[PDB]
């Protein structure tokens, strides 16, 4: 009411320096607890999500629905644990379980 | 209008299923008298009574309805590998809340 | 003035000379009545002078009005841009001694 | 006439022939909430009746919403009339006049313009969102305008492709929507004759995106076509309402067999629809041909290669065919101009049905006296000339015919607000093209040309040298009140006249717009919201006046009131030093002003009934209930003028001589008000004493009107004055998680959340709130930005609430540019407005008195 070849941008060119709390801390999207932002790790997004919809399901789901979801989560976690157990670190890989890719990972990941 | 498409997580569940996300509806008519002589001919049945209500690949199609543009289609024209920006939608959206100053710029 | 130079569109403000050196709250505020009065005064002065003898251009002149709407009285004299602000008018503050400020006081009462 | 027109299924001669017969005409207003599918439904009808016009595979073509601003925003802004010839279920073609109204609440006034020239209302309700704020407001307004009401439950496909509800749950959702609409109607209408239920045919289920329009009768006729032996009317009677079907006995019974069979609606209607949609969207390549053959629909190879949405639209167009269910619904339940003329005259015509001309118009005869009534003003593409749009109630309007146009102030005693104009041309108004016609009989909509000059908002077209007792139609009563006030000036004052012209034009384009000039020479525009004023200013900048215009920040129009009686009996004499009037002012009872505004009480009533009402509902004294003079500034104004002068002290006959002058002064004073020149609201004025000069020449006229205004001002000021902010009602459709965040936004704008109930059958919640209008600027933007766009809000004027501060508090110091704290907001709102109006710096309590 009142030269220089710069490869990286300058920090003064930044925007989004707001004073309104409604605009600084913007409430992220919770796509019904089932949609995730692209690129980011799915497990990280699951861990850091607001967990509001998990409470909503645990409050609204019937006993049979709870059993169904528990069984599905059991199977999915079993598959994930199999993948993790299979994905043993090259050194962690058992002597006999060290394949050619595991030996290459042990040779490359080590400092020697 | 807010698309209220409920994404299905459990494939075993029926395609047309009352997901807990949907708010349950609190239940509670000049009807004709039952004693009347209305009869339905034997040739008459529901239009697709034999047709199953849902199939194993029905929820997949309903999900494909609301997919991003390259997946909303079923027929299309081939594009150059140059012409496809794999990460254009990434910076077209809002920057993630916790990020350093250089990535925001 | 408006009988001789009518202004149905209130266009008298478009060409009003004002001292841009001072800040906006320090300049003359182009109120409708103040602008009309300044134009009327300049018009009367110009009419008092025959055009062949001498001419008083509006673009090279400057009229400043002090009234209930304008607290600052501005004038340029001998290279000095002076702006008088009365004490009882839009001061409401304790004043120190600044070099560029002249403390004008009434002679008969010696009051600033 | 003869001109170039687009290819259509019917013929223009048939359309003109249908206009003569008033028994085959339906005047229909398609109203509803924002983005509920009205425009897409009209587009589907146009595609049905225009073979050459086809909707794009990607972009939902909108035949209505022709404005550039409408196209860019995507929000309907102005009502679009469309006259078509639609086939019924039996095949009988009916003439349909459809006024596609905008769904946004800010443009609710537009819908009012479409409700004056219509006999029936079709309310479009989203099958997913259900009943929203604008649907309730439009139901109240329609049933209060004495209009037939039907419902189209649009976007049923959202129940199938978005919510993925089970068919029984979809039936439950539809039944709940119908029940809620019925409850709203019964709440706003004393009569219970107009119960809405799909059994009666009042309700049609539609999906304008995929062209799935059907009622029970139409879909039962589909069954009759595929199986000839069944009678469709009885089947449609049996299709809805928890009536189960037994295929062992082939009979419909209220008792459910097998305890697992679905209702008739679910088994026969909903489940086949689900199967069709699921086969198209899920099993297209593997199992679509079999179901297409079972339904008798044959699609070409090029047609089967379409994407899923175009394929759904094509399949459902081939299956359901024409929108005959909509035609049934609007033919059986919406009166024709012949049938529906009597309620329209009884409600809108000022002279009433009892008058001779009212009886003449009750027949809607083409060969009668001309009584056309236009409520819209449509600007041409160039924006220079305006066409007055409205229905012809009697007689017949002819092109090139002399006409008497009556304005809103035209009366029999004062006929000055009337002008003789020559009609230029007549058009039947389809959306994107106009059919020039030589004449238009009674009961049809017309774009009269050449009559725009003497009218701003509302017109009464009649014939000259006749109808010497003709009166005007009542001006449009508006659903909401225009509050948001913006000052407008030109960038270059040299081009001031152009803007002025533009103002006139916008005053014609927007029915509720109010443009004036205050005492300070400031041009003032009143609107209903920020989107409404945005559209108004876009029109003012681009369509009408092409000049650059500066717009002040938006402020609201405050009201003035009192909270306790006057300290002393105020008084004033005339400049003649005679005719002393002594008055006091007191606040009204709770809800009395609401009763006056909502037409619950009218000064047009006789003394007996008005006194009885004021004595029983508000327990007034008989003398106090019979001494009431006038209601506020306008007709049914929130203020009340009473005289407590006992006949012993003041002659009632003498006071009645100056009664008109005193009432005029009261009305003017209440319209202006002494605080900041704003409407005085909810104040009772009592005339304690009245001396009156006996000679007529020393009273009346300019002596007693200003004296009455002065004494009203003094009585208002001595009584403790207060300001009323306008409080808007806000409905937010937000996801479950975002509800909390919504509160945060309303925390920063003095917003009070009244309720946060969820939407049954939908994963969203409707947060209702009461936000100050002065604090509502940018609230919609703040809410949508803070919640990443997932929360949407619509604000509409709700009431007037007293500002916390005290306006007459000279002790308060106010910095020029600072958001003042609440305890003295009124003090900020009074002086600053006083500066905007151009009045003095401050008002004194004894300014209008006689002692000082």
């Amino acid at each position: 009411y009142l030269r220089k070849f710069v490869f990286e941008w300058d920090a003064s060119e930044d925007t989004s320096i707001d004073y309104n709390p409604l605009y600084k801390e913007r409430h992220q999207v919770q796509l019904l607890g089932r949609g995730f932002i692209a690129g980011i790790d799915l497990k990280q997004q699951k861990r850091e999500q607001s967990r509001f919809y998990g409470d909503l399901m645990e409050k609204r789901r019937t006993l049979e629905e709870k059993e169904q979801e528990e069984a599905r989560l059991r199977k999915l976690r079993k598959k994930e644990a199999k993948q993790r157990w299979d994905d043993r670190h090259w050194s962690q890989k058992k002597l006999d379980e060290m394949t050619d890719r595991d030996w290459r990972i042990f040779r490359e990941d080590y400092s020697i | 209008p807010n698309v209220v498409f409920i994404k299905t997580e459990d494939p075993d569940l029926p395609a047309f299923y009352f997901d807990p996300l949907i708010n349950p509806i609190s239940h509670r008519e000049p009807l004709p008298d039952d004693d009347e002589e209305f009869e339905l001919p034997e040739f008459v049945e529901p239009f697709l009574k034999d047709t199953p209500l849902y199939t194993d690949n029905t929820a997949n199609g309903i999900a494909l309805l609301w997919a991003p543009r390259p997946f909303n289609l079923r027929s299309g024209r081939t594009r150059r590998a140059l012409d496809i920006p794999l990460v254009k939608n990434w910076y077209r959206e809002h920057c993630p809340a916790g990020q350093p100053v250089k990535v925001r710029v | 003035y408006l009988t001789e130079h009518p202004d149905p569109n209130n266009e008298n403000i478009v060409g009003y000379n004002n001292k841009k050196c001072w800040p906006r709250d320090a300049r003359m505020r182009l109120m409708k009545h103040d602008v009309n009065l300044g134009r009327a005064v300049f018009w009367d002065i110009k009419n008092r002078l025959p055009r062949s003898v001498t001419t008083v251009q509006w673009e090279n002149s400057f009229v400043s009005v002090y009234s209930k709407d304008n607290p600052n009285l501005l004038f340029n004299m001998c290279g000095f841009e002076c702006r008088i602000l009365p004490k009882c008018r839009t001061s409401y503050e304790e004043f120190t001694h600044k070099d560029g400020v002249w403390n004008l006081q009434n002679e008969v009462t010696k009051e600033r | 006439m003869e001109q170039t027109l687009p290819v259509t299924v019917y013929e223009m001669d048939f359309l003109a022939d249908l206009m003569d017969n008033s028994e085959l005409i339906r005047n229909v207003t398609l109203c509803g909430h924002l983005h509920h599918g009205k425009t897409c439904f009209v587009d589907c009808l146009i595609e049905q009746t225009h073979p050459e016009i086809r909707k794009r595979y990607d972009q939902d073509l909108c035949y209505t919403d022709i404005l550039f601003t409408e196209q860019e925003r995507g929000v309907g802004i102005k009502s679009t009339p469309v006259t078509v010839v639609l086939p019924d279920t039996k095949g009988k073609s009916y003439l349909f006049n459809i006024m596609d109204t905008p769904g946004h609440v800010n443009f609710s006034d537009e819908v009012t313009a479409g409700l004056r020239i219509s006999d029936g209302v079709v309310l479009f309700i989203d099958a997913a969102e259900g009943v929203m704020l604008n649907t309730e407001r439009l139901i109240k307004h329609a049933v209060q305008e004495r209009l037939a009401v039907t419902v189209c439950i649009n976007k049923i496909d959202r129940l199938i492709l978005e919510l993925k509800l089970p068919p029984t749950d979809a039936y439950y959702k539809l039944r709940h929507i119908v029940d809620e609409v019925n409850g709203l109607i019964s709440m706003y209408s004393t009569d219970e004759n107009l119960i809405l239920s799909p059994l009666l045919g009042n309700v049609c289920f539609s999906s304008s995106q995929y062209s799935i329009c059907f009622t029970l009768g139409s879909f039962a006729k589909i069954y009759a076509d595929t199986f000839g032996d069944i009678n469709y009317q009885e089947f449609a009677k049996r299709l809805w309402g928890d009536i189960y079907f037994n295929p062992k006995t082939r009979k419909f019974t209220k008792k459910a067999p097998t305890s697992s069979s679905q209702r008739s609606f679910v088994e026969f209607i909903l489940e086949p629809l689900y199967k069709i949609l699921a086969q198209v969207v899920g099993d297209v390549d593997t199992s679509l041909p079999r179901t297409l053959d079972e339904l008798g629909i044959h699609l070409t190879k090029e047609e089967l290669k379409l994407n899923i949405r175009p394929l759904l639209r094509l399949v459902c167009k081939k299956f359901f065919g024409e929108f005959t269910g909509f035609v049934d619904m609007c033919v059986q339940h919406i009166p024709s101009p012949k049938v529906g003329a009597k309620p329209k005259i009884e409600h809108t015509y000022t002279g009433g049905v009892d008058s001779d001309l009212g009886e003449a118009m009750s027949d809607c005869d083409p060969d009668g006296p001309l009584m056309c009534h236009t409520t819209k003003m449509y600007s041409t593409d160039d924006g220079v000339q305006f066409h007055a749009f409205g229905r012809v109630l009697s007689g017949t309007i002819h092109a090139g015919q002399p006409v008497k146009v009556l304005g809103e102030n035209y009366t029999l005693e004062d006929e000055e607000d009337s002008q003789i104009c020559t009609v230029g041309r007549l058009w039947i108004s389809v959306a994107r093209y106009h059919i020039e016609v030589n004449r238009v009989p009674a009961g049809n909509w017309v774009l009269i040309e050449g009559v725009d000059q003497p009218i701003v908002k509302t017109a009464t077209i009649t014939e000259p040298r006749g109808n010497e007792e003709a009166q005007i139609f009542r001006p449009l009563k508006f659903n909401t009140t225009s509050v948001i006030k913006i000052a407008v000036e030109p960038v270059n004052p040299s081009e001031l006249p152009k803007m002025l012209d533009g103002l006139r034009k916008v005053n014609k384009s927007y029915p509720s717009l109010t443009t004036k000039v205050e005492e300070s020479g400031e041009h003032v525009i009143l609107g209903t919201g920020e989107l409404y004023l945005d559209c108004v200013m876009h029109d003012l900048r681009k369509m009408y006046s092409e000049i650059d215009i500066k717009v002040a920040d938006p402020v609201v129009t405050f009201c003035e009131t009192v909270v306790e009686t006057s300290s002393l009996k105020c008084f004033a004499e005339t400049p003649n030093k005679k005719n002393k009037i002594t008055m006091i002012a007191e606040p009204l009872e709770k809800g009395l002003a609401e009763d006056i505004e909502n037409e619950v009480v009218q000064i047009t009533w006789n003394r007996k009934k008005l006194g009885e009402f004021f004595q029983t509902k508000y327990d007034w004294d008989l003398l106090a209930a019979r001494s009431i003079w006038a209601f506020g500034p306008d007709a049914t104004g929130p203020n009340i003028l009473v005289d407590d002068t006992l006949p012993s002290e003041v002659d009632k006959a003498l006071l009645g001589s100056v009664k008109d002058s005193i009432v005029q002064g009261f009305q003017w004073g209440t319209r202006e008000g002494p605080l900041c020149d704003e409407l005085i609201r909810n104040v009772k004025f009592k005339i304690l004493d009245a001396v009156v000069a006996q000679e007529p020449l020393h009273r009346g006229g300019g002596q007693i009107i200003p004296t009455a205004r002065r004494v009203v001002y003094s009585a208002f000021l001595m009584a403790t004055p207060r300001l009323m902010e306008p409080y808007y009602f806000v409905e937010v459709q937000a996801p479950a998680d975002c509800v909390s965040a919504v509160y945060t936004v309303l925390a920063r704008r003095r917003g009070h959340v009244t309720q946060d109930a969820p939407i049954p059958g939908s994963p969203l919640y409707t947060i209702k709130a009461f936000i100050p209008a002065i604090d509502s600027f940018g609230f919609e933007t703040d809410l949508r930005t803070h919640t990443q766009g997932q929360a949407f809000s619509l604000s509409v004027f709700h009431h007037w609430q007293i500002v916390p501060g005290d306006p007459l508090d000279k002790s308060i110091v106010i910095r020029p540019l600072e958001p003042q704290p609440a305890p003295h907001l009124a003090r900020e709102f009074m002086i600053k407005t006083r500066r905007r109006k151009g009045l003095s710096e401050d008002v004194s309590i004894s300014k209008f008195f006689d002692d000082p």
